């Protein structure tokens, strides 16, 4: 009889989903669709760097491939 | 005191390779197994000399031929290298882990087309040996002369003079 009970967690459980799907999302939409890049080490960091270095819009998730070389 | 030497701006003035670091995974073995020469003798300059502002034209030459690489890569599998890096860029983590029907599509197309085949594991991280015909730096630290070293200390030894010589004791 414990139906009852069930709303009690429903719309908790739409509270504990809006973050993780939001930060997602957000990862998502700041960083042009694609998964926002960590840098757990200074070697990732030096990719992300050149990357807003060569993007030319002063973005890292603006990427170039085959197109921006002759 | 002294000059800090600078080559002008017109030495590195490379053509400056341009793609992004997920475009660069992507094609990182088959680079580092058809590129090997290049970068192999410039790090060796590097190494040895130790001075970034005397390499420079290895510095060039190495982006000549990953230009070349890229060119070539371009002219023959374009389109499945382009799929393979967009979905190498969709990982936050750049992982090959996920992406290895884009990565069996682009070693075929590269196997057919250009000749080329994936190092196995292990074997792009080999000590190379270099045949290249510069000196070598006889001081690459620019040390200075060495101090002499102390007069050696040698030869026979007898009872000390007097003994003792410390006062009233004689022996
Ligand atoms: C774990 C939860 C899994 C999902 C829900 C399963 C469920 O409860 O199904 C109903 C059904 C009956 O509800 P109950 O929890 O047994 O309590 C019944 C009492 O006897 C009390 O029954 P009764 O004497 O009241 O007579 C029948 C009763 C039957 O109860 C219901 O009809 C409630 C079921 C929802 C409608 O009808 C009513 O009372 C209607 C009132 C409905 C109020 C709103 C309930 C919202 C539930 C959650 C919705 C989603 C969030 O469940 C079962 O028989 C067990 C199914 C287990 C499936 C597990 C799957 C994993």
């Amino acid at each position: 009889m414990w139906f009852e009970i069930l709303p009690g967690i429903a719309v908790m459980a739409a509270c504990l989903f809006i973050p993780g799907m939001a930060t997602a999302h957000i990862h998502k939409f700041t960083n042009g669709g694609k998964e926002k890049r960590v840098a757990h080490f200074s070697y990732q960091w030096n990719l992300m760097e050149r990357d807003r270095c060569i993007s030319g819009v002063n973005r890292y998730h603006v990427t170039k491939g085959l197109e921006n070389i002759d | 005191p002294g000059i800090v030497e600078l080559p002008t701006l017109e030495d590195l003035k490379v053509q400056e390779v341009k793609v992004s670091s997920s475009v660069l995974k992507a094609a990182a073995h088959h680079y580092g197994a058809q590129c090997d020469k290049p970068n192999k003798e410039f790090m060796l300059c590097r190494w040895e000399e130790k001075d970034p502002r005397r390499c420079l034209e290895e510095g060039k030459l190495v982006n000549q031929c990953a230009l070349d690489f890229f060119r070539q890569i371009k002219r023959h599998c374009a389109e499945p290298f382009t799929e393979y890096w967009t979905c190498i860029d969709y990982s936050g983590l750049q992982l090959f882990r996920h992406c290895r029907k884009q990565q069996a599509k682009f070693d075929e197309c590269v196997l057919d087309k250009l000749g080329w085949v994936r190092p196995d594991l292990g074997e792009l991280s080999k000590v190379t040996k270099v045949k290249t015909d510069r000196p070598l730096p006889e001081n690459p630290y620019h040390s200075r002369a060495r101090p002499e070293p102390n007069p050696e200390a040698e030869g026979d030894l007898k009872p000390a003079k007097h003994g003792s010589r410390l006062f009233f004791w004689t022996m």
